[PDB]
RNA sequence: GGGGGGAACCUGGGGAACUGAAACAUCUCAGUACCCAGAGGAGAGGAAAGAGAAAUCGACUCCCUGAGUAGCGGCGAGCGA
RNA sequence: CUGUUGGGAAGCAGCGCCAGAGAGGGUGAAAGCCCCGUAGGCGAAAGGUGGGGGGAUAGGUGAGGGUACCCGAGUACCCCGUGGUUCGUGGAGCCAUGGGGGAAUCUGGGCGGACCACCGCCUAAGGCUAAGUACUCCGGGUGACCGAUAGCGCACCAGUAC
RNA sequence: GAGGGGUUGUGGCGUGCCUAUUGAAGCAUGAGCCGGCGACUCACGGUCGUGGGCGAGCUUAAGCCGUUGAGGCGGAGGCGUAGGGAAACCGAGUCCGAACAGGGCGCAGCGGCCGCAAAGUCCGCGGCCGUGGACCCGAAACCGGGC
RNA sequence: GGAUGACCCCAGGCGGUAGGGGAGCGUUCCCGAUGCCGAUGAAGGCCGACCCGCGAGGGCGGCUGGAGGUAAGGGAAGUGC
RNA sequence: GGGCCUGACUGCGAGGCCUGCAAGCCGAGCAGGGGCGAAAGCCGGGCCUAGUGAACCGGUGGUCCCGUGUGGAAGGGCCAU
């Protein structure tokens, strides 16, 4: 294969929409902008995700709800990410949050919890918490749950 | 498994080698684009109406002269003024996915294998750092000079020798890249280089 | 995985202890099927009464 | 520069698991004495915003 | 010994407004522009009366990240560790 | 090197040669071998540098026992007015300080987001400190940078003429 | 040099261009003519679509090494793998509730273990959005330091 | 139809501002290129009633010009008045 | 007109009307504890259609959800107003 034989697939490198370059293109003169008003101006138009012409916006008329927090900010408390019995069949022997972190199943600095969606394997499973369902399937499929602190 | 021909001091033997079965011509294009793009210097530049050396005086009053309205002479509508969307210094590099380029490196070598253009050598005889010395070896090796060759070897003497012939690109194996594999018609390597090559594509 | 156990051969004439193993698994009738765990205990009773039993592995 | 999360939205709204936008009902912040308990009760619930408005508030939340 | 100069860069002392908030005053622009004083080849900072929950860490500077997070906000526009 | 065409060979043809040098620019048109270069090497009496190698100096150095002598003052601390911090008076601490009041020397004091207790962290009110960081007047290297209305305002006697 | 080029007497037909407008040949705007300059871009973030890699995983940033137009390493971190709830919390559920009530918001590939496909994620490309002066030209003005 | 644009037949659609999509031409640059065109004449200019293309355009030939130009296929934009 | 009463309920709500949004409207039936009725049943104010005001900021009564090292508290959240 030569260098000149290197090309992309069709559609891999579409050309761009050049506006303002004349009549026969389709985007001459007003460059698809229409006639006058805002929007047609350079820089024009307030953020249309938010702005509604001056009336109170659909967003701002909805009420606030919940704890927002206050200075000095959020409170540091233990946090848990759960992992299911299905997300364990890939292993053998023992399971610990350290090995679950390498796998791409648990996120670092999060305590481990086992949840019950899926088949239970006879595994020795160290974790920080178990759901009732995850305990029953586990302590009744041959495996050893290790609750820890 | 392709059958790569090995040149030897003790006989033309062969050696089974596991290279990708089918080549993805779009992938080799994606690797070469990125190689040739991250090397771009990105030093085109122009000046904006604010970066241009004239002062901001209003040249004449807004109304009543009978001429057009203008501001300062730095506006791009003036000759000698700024340029509107001229190039600025750019970084064209981007992180092509590792697994992609690792694949392209195997697929590029595979194509030359699937062509009888890949040739592995154990050593280079009377060649110790002289271009004549390599020239002789290339004659005994079939490599007359009628075809471009990628010379991949961690022997600097061998590299020094050939690197000046117009039909030879020389490379340390750590430099093996698909662009140079495509650039060239043939491809010659050390078993020291083949050994490394196998390391990288895993 | 689990264990899908089919009882295809009658215990009649086999030792009393092989007959109770059937009863441990909860298998009381020919052509009856119970899906169980794979506990070494549960498995051993399935392995004891292996010759009267056909076993599929699920999960 | 990267986009900034609109903190007015994030304090009024939650993106659901499929991507509906859900808020609280308006109408019970005050003036509730002469309101039937069925009004007080139905307004203490969450609802799904209409799709056009739902997809503007969602653009204001690019990091959820 | 000082004095005065130096393209940008640095620190300190003072310090706007247009503009944005589709009006505007708190807010924003922004401690930005600019003025002044000083420093150099760099300047600042720097060896815990620190962090902040780790029963932990160990000067300071700078980069990546943490993160548009925590929060701040006519809880508006926005601001932002 | 020679022959050929031509004003001119570096083109074309013939027979060679170098290459750790076949980057690039010249030469009468298109030159690896004509020139300047390139690859690879060499070079400082004098001045500047020297963060690296070496040396010199300054400097640095225990253990229990008792004593309670010392441990940075208009300071800490508190109240008032403000600034800094993500913090716009907020539950508003922390850091700094213009005004008032005003300590103690480890059994002292400050902090851990009002406050209190408990548990901890740290030793304020003296100073210095490379390096990693910023910048480009200056020099060099390189451009999918400009090519005389472009590129710096200036390729030229331009901050000039006017 | 059985055709074509120049020219135009007569006949037939015929209201410049651009712009703005319900509507212009318009007695509405612009343009003496010619040549050259002159306006939808870039960064980062987003959101779709699309071309490829990998796929319950995908991927590195700064850097370090290497090259001297050679690539590599680096897993910190980011997105995804679970949701519901103001939260404590629980979890294939969860929240309201006295409830095993009702409801809101959630929860499950294709052919013979091989082969293809796919959540997702990464990079390229394109449309559009946010932040920037953001398609280009234009004020009257406000402020600062000087003259 | 033949077999996935392999080309042929048959049938029907094809006014158009704002605007949406599609397919192309051309400009400068990069890879292709230590190549290839080039003083037996490059680019640019002046003609053309000739050829190809719906068109934007591309050829070809004569004169001028006197040293450059650059393919198939891709890549990037200070890209068309 | 009378007698007894407080459904001028609490926790929900199939399904619709109306509708750019956000609103506005009608609603069977289920559960808790009730009123009236011998009972069938009816009752989540008023013959119907006007008598009204999003969010932000705060007040008050509950709840006992958060409580910046820990226990408390300050301050929030949630429910009602
Ligand atoms: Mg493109
Ligand atoms: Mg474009
Ligand atoms: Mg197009
Ligand atoms: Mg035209
Ligand atoms: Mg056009
Ligand atoms: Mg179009
Ligand atoms: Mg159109
Ligand atoms: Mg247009
Ligand atoms: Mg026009
Ligand atoms: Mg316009
Ligand atoms: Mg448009
Ligand atoms: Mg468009
Ligand atoms: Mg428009
Ligand atoms: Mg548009
Ligand atoms: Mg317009
Ligand atoms: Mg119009
Ligand atoms: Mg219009
Ligand atoms: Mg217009
Ligand atoms: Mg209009
Ligand atoms: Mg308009
Ligand atoms: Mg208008
Ligand atoms: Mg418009
Ligand atoms: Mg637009
Ligand atoms: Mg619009
Ligand atoms: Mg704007
Ligand atoms: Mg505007
Ligand atoms: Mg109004
Ligand atoms: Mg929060
Ligand atoms: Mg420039
Ligand atoms: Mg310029
Ligand atoms: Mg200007
Ligand atoms: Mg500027
Ligand atoms: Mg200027
Ligand atoms: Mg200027
Ligand atoms: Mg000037
Ligand atoms: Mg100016
Ligand atoms: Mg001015
Ligand atoms: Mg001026
Ligand atoms: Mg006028
Ligand atoms: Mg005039
Ligand atoms: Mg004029
Ligand atoms: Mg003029
Ligand atoms: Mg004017
Ligand atoms: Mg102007
Ligand atoms: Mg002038
Ligand atoms: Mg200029
Ligand atoms: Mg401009
Ligand atoms: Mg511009
Ligand atoms: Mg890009
Ligand atoms: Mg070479
Ligand atoms: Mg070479
Ligand atoms: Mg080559
Ligand atoms: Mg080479
Ligand atoms: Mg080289
Ligand atoms: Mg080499
Ligand atoms: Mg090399
Ligand atoms: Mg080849
Ligand atoms: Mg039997
Ligand atoms: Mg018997
Ligand atoms: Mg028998
Ligand atoms: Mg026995
Ligand atoms: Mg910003
Ligand atoms: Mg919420
Ligand atoms: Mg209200
Ligand atoms: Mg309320
Ligand atoms: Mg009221
Ligand atoms: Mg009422
Ligand atoms: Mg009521
Ligand atoms: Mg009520
Ligand atoms: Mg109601
Ligand atoms: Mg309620
Ligand atoms: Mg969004
Ligand atoms: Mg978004
Ligand atoms: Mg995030
Ligand atoms: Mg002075
Ligand atoms: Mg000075
Ligand atoms: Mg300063
Ligand atoms: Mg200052
Ligand atoms: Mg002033
Ligand atoms: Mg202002
Ligand atoms: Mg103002
Ligand atoms: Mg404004
Ligand atoms: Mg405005
Ligand atoms: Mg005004
Ligand atoms: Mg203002
Ligand atoms: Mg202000
Ligand atoms: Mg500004
Ligand atoms: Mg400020
Ligand atoms: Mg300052
Ligand atoms: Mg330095
Ligand atoms: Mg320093
Ligand atoms: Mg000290
Ligand atoms: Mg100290
Ligand atoms: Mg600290
Ligand atoms: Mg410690
Ligand atoms: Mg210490
Ligand atoms: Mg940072
Ligand atoms: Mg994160
Ligand atoms: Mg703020
Ligand atoms: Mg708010
Ligand atoms: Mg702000
Ligand atoms: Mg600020
Ligand atoms: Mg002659
Ligand atoms: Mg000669
Ligand atoms: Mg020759
Ligand atoms: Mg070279
Ligand atoms: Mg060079
Ligand atoms: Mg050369
Ligand atoms: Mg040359
Ligand atoms: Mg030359
Ligand atoms: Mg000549
Ligand atoms: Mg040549
Ligand atoms: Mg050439
Ligand atoms: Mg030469
Ligand atoms: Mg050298
Ligand atoms: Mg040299
Ligand atoms: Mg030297
Ligand atoms: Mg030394
Ligand atoms: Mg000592
Ligand atoms: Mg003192
Ligand atoms: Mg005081
Ligand atoms: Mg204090
Ligand atoms: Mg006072
Ligand atoms: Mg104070
Ligand atoms: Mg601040
Ligand atoms: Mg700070
Ligand atoms: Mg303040
Ligand atoms: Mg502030
Ligand atoms: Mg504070
Ligand atoms: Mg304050
Ligand atoms: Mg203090
Ligand atoms: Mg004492
Ligand atoms: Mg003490
Ligand atoms: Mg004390
Ligand atoms: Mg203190
Ligand atoms: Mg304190
Ligand atoms: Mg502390
Ligand atoms: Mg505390
Ligand atoms: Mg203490
Ligand atoms: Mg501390
Ligand atoms: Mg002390
Ligand atoms: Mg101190
Ligand atoms: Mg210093
Ligand atoms: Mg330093
Ligand atoms: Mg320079
Ligand atoms: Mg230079
Ligand atoms: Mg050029
Ligand atoms: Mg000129
Ligand atoms: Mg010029
Ligand atoms: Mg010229
Ligand atoms: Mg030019
Ligand atoms: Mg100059
Ligand atoms: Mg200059
Ligand atoms: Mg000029
Ligand atoms: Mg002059
Ligand atoms: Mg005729
Ligand atoms: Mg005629
Ligand atoms: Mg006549
Ligand atoms: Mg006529
Ligand atoms: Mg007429
Ligand atoms: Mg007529
Ligand atoms: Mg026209
Ligand atoms: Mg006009
Ligand atoms: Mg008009
Ligand atoms: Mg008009
Ligand atoms: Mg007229
Ligand atoms: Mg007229
Ligand atoms: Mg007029
Ligand atoms: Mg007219
Ligand atoms: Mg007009
Ligand atoms: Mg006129
Ligand atoms: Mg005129
Ligand atoms: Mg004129
Ligand atoms: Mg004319
Ligand atoms: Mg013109
Ligand atoms: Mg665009
Ligand atoms: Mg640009
Ligand atoms: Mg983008
Ligand atoms: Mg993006
Ligand atoms: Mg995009
Ligand atoms: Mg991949
Ligand atoms: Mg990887
Ligand atoms: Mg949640
Ligand atoms: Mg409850
Ligand atoms: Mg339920
Ligand atoms: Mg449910
Ligand atoms: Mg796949
Ligand atoms: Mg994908
Ligand atoms: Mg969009
Ligand atoms: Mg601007
Ligand atoms: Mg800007
Ligand atoms: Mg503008
Ligand atoms: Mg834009
Ligand atoms: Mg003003
Ligand atoms: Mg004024
Ligand atoms: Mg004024
Ligand atoms: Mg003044
Ligand atoms: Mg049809
Ligand atoms: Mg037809
Ligand atoms: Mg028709
Ligand atoms: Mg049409
Ligand atoms: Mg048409
Ligand atoms: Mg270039
Ligand atoms: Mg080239
Ligand atoms: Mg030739
Ligand atoms: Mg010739
Ligand atoms: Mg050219
Ligand atoms: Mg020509
Ligand atoms: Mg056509
Ligand atoms: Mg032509
Ligand atoms: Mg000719
Ligand atoms: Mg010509
Ligand atoms: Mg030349
Ligand atoms: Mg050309
Ligand atoms: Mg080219
Ligand atoms: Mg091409
Ligand atoms: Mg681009
Ligand atoms: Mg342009
Ligand atoms: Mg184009
Ligand atoms: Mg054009
Ligand atoms: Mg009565
Ligand atoms: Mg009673
Ligand atoms: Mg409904
Ligand atoms: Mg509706
Ligand atoms: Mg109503
Ligand atoms: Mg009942
Ligand atoms: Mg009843
Ligand atoms: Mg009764
Ligand atoms: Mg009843
Ligand atoms: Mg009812
Ligand atoms: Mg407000
Ligand atoms: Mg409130
Ligand atoms: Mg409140
Ligand atoms: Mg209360
Ligand atoms: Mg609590
Ligand atoms: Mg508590
Ligand atoms: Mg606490
Ligand atoms: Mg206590
Ligand atoms: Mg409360
Ligand atoms: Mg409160």
């Amino acid at each position: 294969m030569k260098l000149s034989d290197l090309r992309p697939n069709p559609g891999a490198n579409k050309r761009r929409k050049r506006v303002g370059r004349g009549p026969g293109s389709g985007h001459g003169k007003t460059a698809t902008r229409g006639h006058k008003g805002q929007k047609s101006r350079s820089g024009g138009l307030k953020d249309p995700r938010r702005f509604e012409g001056g009336r109170s916006t659909t967003l701002m008329r909805l009420p606030k709800r919940g704890m927002q927090g206050q200075v000095p900010g959020e409170i540091k408390r233990p946090r848990y990410q759960g992992v299911n019995l299905k997300d364990l069949a890939r292993f053998e022997g023992e399971v610990t949050p350290e090995l679950l972190v390498r796998a791409g199943l648990l996120k670092k600095g999060y305590r481990l919890k086992i949840l019950g969606e899926g088949e239970a394997k006879p595994l020795k499973v160290v974790a920080h918490a178990f759901s009732k369902s995850a305990l029953e399937k586990l302590k009744a499929a041959g495996g050893e749950p290790v609750l820890l602190e | 498994v392709y059958q790569i021909p090995v040149l030897s001091p003790s006989g033309r033997r062969e050696l089974a080698a596991d290279l990708p079965a089918e080549i993805n011509p779009h992938l080799l294009w994606e690797v070469v684009r990125w190689q040739l793009a991250k090397r771009r210097r990105g030093t085109a530049s122009t000046k904006t109406r604010g970066e241009v050396a004239y002062s901001g005086r209003k040249i004449w009053p807004q109304k009543h002269t009978g001429r057009a309205r203008h501001g300062d002479i730095g506006a791009p509508i003036f000759v000698g003024g700024g340029v509107v969307f001229g190039p600025k210094p750019r970084d064209y590099s981007y992180t092509l996915p590792k697994k992609v380029r690792k694949k392209g490196l195997a697929m590029a070598v595979a194509d030359r294998a699937r062509e009888g253009k890949l040739l592995l050598v154990e050593a280079f005889a009377g060649v110790n750092g002289k271009t004549k010395e390599f020239l002789a070896w290339a004659k005994e090796a079939g490599l007359d000079g009628s075809e471009s060759v990628l010379l991949v070897t961690g022997n600097e003497l061998v590299r020094r020798a050939a690197r000046n012939l117009p039909w030879v690109v020389t490379l340390a194996p750590e430099g093996l890249n698909v662009y140079d594999i495509v650039r060239t018609e043939r491809l010659v390597m050390d078993l020291d280089a083949w050994e490394v090559f196998q390391n990288r594509i895993g | 995985p689990r264990l899908k156990v089919k009882l295809v051969k009658s215990p009649i004439g086999y030792p009393k202890d092989q007959k109770a193993a059937l009863k441990a698994l909860g298998l009381r009738r020919l052509q009856q099927e119970r899906v169980l765990e794979d506990t070494p205990a549960i498995r051993g009773n399935v392995e004891k009464v292996a010759h009267l039993v056909r076993v599929e592995v699920v999960e | 520069p990267k986009m900034k999360t609109h903190k007015g939205a994030k304090k009024r709204v939650k993106i659901t698991a499929s991507g509906k936008v859900v808020a609280m009902k308006t109408g019970k912040r005050h003036l509730n004495w002469q309101k039937s308990g069925k009004e007080i009760r139905q307004k203490g619930r969450k609802f799904v915003l209409a799709k056009p408005e739902a997809e503007r508030i969602k653009l204001l939340l690019p990091y959820e």
